[PDB]
DNA sequence: GTACGTCCGGCCCGTAAATTCAGATCTT
RNA sequence: UUUUGGCAUAGUUGC
DNA sequence: AAGATCTGAATTTACGGGCGCAACTATGCCGGACGTAC
């Protein structure tokens, strides 16, 4: 039987390649120059070569002579071995998909109507655009006053509308695409994509129990992790073989008072200990808060790192300065001076903290930054916190048992006890000493004395200020 | 490569692609390899 | 483009083949003196080879 | 659980202090060194019982400090898990009992206190108080409790105490 | 309808190992 | 209110 | 006696090092595709 030779070929022009080289076959079957090849091959998916059918090197040679597409392979060319020809012929394989091409490739659209012509679909997109602002970018919401107000290419019909390059839009792009232009299957969108529009998770190390089988009640620790039926290798107590378990047979069981961590859910990012572990509830206590919080046995995992739980000096504006309590996704939860919790924008100012600053408690006694202070009077009366930023006439106050935006506070700093130059780039003309009678050029410039490059010597030399007259 | 794995393409391919995956790496750690190029980028200078 | 760069740079053969490109050909004329840029443009090169 | 151990402690004298008393120099800053400090691996110390021996000062080559070996027994309080220990309960509150053993704070959560005890907050003085009026937990009463675990922070060593088991709290 | 402009795809030397020839301990 | 920066090729030159 | 094979001992290619520092000037990625504007 013949054997397949690999040609190397122009990338994204392999089925033309086939196609010019059949056209090529049937125009010289019947001259003296015959193409003694038997087939080409250019697969769907194979891109930057194809694969041509002979007896012989030499027959590739001459029959892909006169293509320049395969100049990159003609002078030498490689053989399939020969247990391997079955698989260059192997192929393998208001919903949502996802387009192909333009600026919106790869983006989550909304089959909106499905038109029975098998020609193009309506699709429900958000707009990646600039309004033709920048242009002569990001998912962001549809802005129909936006375009209108700045014009250009743009046709308003109420909630509906037309604009650049015919896209189509209401209330959220709403467009026409071609099926062939976007995939059906595979998208999976997630719950955000819901808004805009089981699972096994063992890791090594944790301790997981037997719930069910000849092995029941057999608590050993996670080695190794796979998809489905893992066929764990999990260290027991008082068993040195390794036995085999898959995920379905396995629970995420914990001890009393171990590192608990939430992988997700309502709970998650939180860690701490459990109390008493029910059939399935759980009930856990968090590092941060002594609150109650019951969890599924699955949605625990044993990590021993310590929980995060940041405190930054930001300008709410020149008037009033603040400290950020809590770090959100678009905002900063920011604590001014009055104790009054803001929420804000990311685009406040970071102002230079002055770690030196001093202060007077009142007891008219010297305090700094991270000073242990008890507060004697205000509405914070009877807390002890400490220092972290200062003012004028305020200080801020972190408490870890206070359990109100992340410990901070403020009071009243007295209500608190604890437990260039002008002459700089001047010409100037020294009037008096030994160097009078020079003309010069300020350098460096005090309240003394001032360094002058001297024009006419290669020298710089300070004198004093009394010695200088500008021209 | 993984792409292949996780797929299940052909096996000459991820031989082939396990042969070029072997001349980066040698020629990350030495580009001085007889019988084989230099590593260019893409301006005809060898890489470091 | 060819012509520039090889009397730009002094590598002589094709710019991608700067490898086996004998180099220093052409120099940049050196003005000190008058005499150093005549036996600038009346100088010999042996190459080593 | 307390222990006089002999332990190893390094100290970097500066040259101002030289001369004579020099070696009671290195025993007052031992001293305010390793005194009232917590570690994780020994406990607290409470104080050093004597100083073994004073090591030779090796001169640092690039500084002028010396670098003294010290060995020296001291007293530690280590707390162990999985014992019943004296306790003296220092604050009383909703969420949980703190209690002092020596220089440790214990504090037995909510849960670890047994369900036979409610909080009182109908009275001024806050405390614990049975169903049936046996026992009355406030602070500053002779407690035995059994240590749940030792848990560290900052090399600063606070335990959880329990009352389930049976011959504690106050007897 | 055409093209252009600009964003995405491609000499030594010593070693040192490989190549070549008579004991040797067999078989006859 | 106190900065900072190409690099790695070739040539030439100095002792 | 013979005949092996057969195992220690003369001859060919292949890396791979190749002076200190210091100073100066001198040069250094693009081609198809998709869309805009005219």
């Amino acid at each position: 039987d013949p054997n397949l030779w690999t040609v190397k070929c122009k990338i994204g022009e392999e089925r033309a390649t086939a196609i010019s080289l059949m056209r090529k076959f049937i125009a010289y079957q019947f001259t003296d120059t015959p193409l003694q090849i038997k087939s080409v091959v250019a697969p769907e998916h194979v891109k930057g070569y194809i694969y041509v059918e002979a007896y012989k090197q030499t027959h590739v040679k001459q029959a892909i002579e006169g293509v320049g597409n395969l100049r990159l392979g003609y002078w030498n060319q490689q053989m399939v071995p020969i247990k391997e020809m079955t698989d260059v012929l192997k192929v393998v394989k208001k919903s949502w998909v996802r387009l192909k091409r333009g600026i919106y490739k790869d983006d989550i659209a909304q089959v909106d109507y499905v038109e029975p012509s098998q020609n193009t679909i309506s699709l429900k997109m958000i707009p990646r655009i600039d309004y033709d602002r920048i242009k002569a970018p990001p998912q962001r919401l549809f802005d129909a006053e936006k375009i209108r107000s700045l014009g250009g290419d743009v046709a308003s019909d109420g909630d509906f509308l037309i604009f650049e390059g015919n896209r189509y839009s209401r209330k959220f792009l709403f467009k026409s695409f071609a099926m062939s232009a976007v995939i059906t299957e595979g998208v999976k969108p997630t719950l955000s994509e819901l808004e805009k529009f089981r699972e096994h998770n063992f890791q090594p190390g944790d301790n997981v129990e037997v719930c069910e089988g000849e092995l029941i009640n057999l608590q050993g620790k996670i080695l190794s992790v796979d998809g489905n039926k893992i066929t764990i290798m999990p260290k027991h107590e008082d068993l040195k073989d390794m036995l085999e378990f898959p995920a379905q047979e396995l629970r995420k069981y914990f001890k009393m008072g171990d590192h608990v961590k939430v992988i997700a859910g309502r709970f998650e990012g939180d860690t701490g200990l459990i109390v008493r572990v029910e059939e399935n509830f759980v009930i856990l206590f968090s590092d941060l808060t002594m609150h109650e919080l019951k969890v599924l046995p699955r949605d625990l995992q044993l990590c021993s790192e310590t929980a995060s739980g940041w405190g930054e000096l930001v300008q709410l504006d020149p008037q009033t300065v603040g400290v950020i309590v809590r770090l959100e996704r678009e905002t900063f939860q920011v604590l001014n001076m009055y104790g009054k919790v803001v929420t804000v924008r990311h685009q406040v100012t970071r102002k230079k903290d002055n770690r030196f600053a001093v202060a007077l408690d009142s007891e008219q006694n010297n305090i700094h930054v991270k000073d242990i202070v008890k507060v004697i009077d205000g509405p914070h009366s009877g807390r002890e916190g400490e220092i972290r930023h200062l003012f004028r006439s305020f200080a801020f106050l972190h408490c870890k048992k206070l359990v109100e935006n992340g410990g901070m506070f403020v009071c009243k700093t007295r209500h608190l006890v604890l437990a260039d130059n002008e002459l700089i780039g001047q010409t100037v003309r020294i009037s008096q000493g030994p160097y009078k009678g020079y003309i010069g050029v300020v350098k460096d410039a005090t309240e003394s004395t001032a360094r002058v490059e001297l024009h006419s010597t290669c020298q710089t030399i300070s004198v004093d200020r009394q010695r200088l007259t500008t021209v | 490569l993984r792409r292949n794995e996780q797929n299940g393409a052909a096996a000459h391919v991820i031989a082939e692609d396990v042969k070029l995956l072997q001349f980066h790496v040698a020629t990350m750690v030495d580009n001085e390899l007889p019988g084989l190029p230099r590593a260019m980028q893409k301006s005809g200078r060898p890489l470091k | 483009d060819g012509l520039k760069y090889s009397l730009a740079t002094g590598n002589w053969g094709d710019q991608k083949k700067a490898h086996q490109a004998r180099a220093g050909v052409s120099q940049v004329l050196n003005r000190l003196t008058f005499a150093s840029t005549l036996s600038h443009l009346r100088r010999l090169n042996s190459p080593i080879g | 659980m307390f222990y006089h151990i002999s332990l190893e402690h390094e100290i970097l004298l500066h040259p101002r202090y030289f001369g004579p008393n020099l070696l009671n120099t290195v025993k007052q800053k031992l001293f305010t060194e390793v005194e009232g400090t917590c570690t994780g691996k020994y406990g607290f110390v409470i104080a050093v019982t004597t100083i073994d021996n004073i090591g030779a000062g090796v001169i640092q080559p690039g500084r002028g400090f010396v670098l003294y070996p010290v060995k020296y027994k001291a007293i530690v309080f280590r707390p162990f898990k999985g014992e019943v220990v004296d306790a003296v309960v220092t604050q009383v509150n909703k969420v949980g009992l703190f209690t002092e053993i020596g220089p440790m704070s214990c504090f037995i959560s909510r849960h670890s206190i047994p369900s036979e005890m409610e909080f009182d907050p109908n009275s001024n003085p806050p405390c614990y108080k049975t169903m049936d009026e046996d026992i009355v937990i406030q602070q500053d009463d002779e407690i035995r409790l059994k240590i749940v675990g030792t848990r560290v922070d900052k090399n600063d060593i606070f335990a959880i105490g329990s009352l389930m088991d049976d011959y504690l709290g106050l007897v």
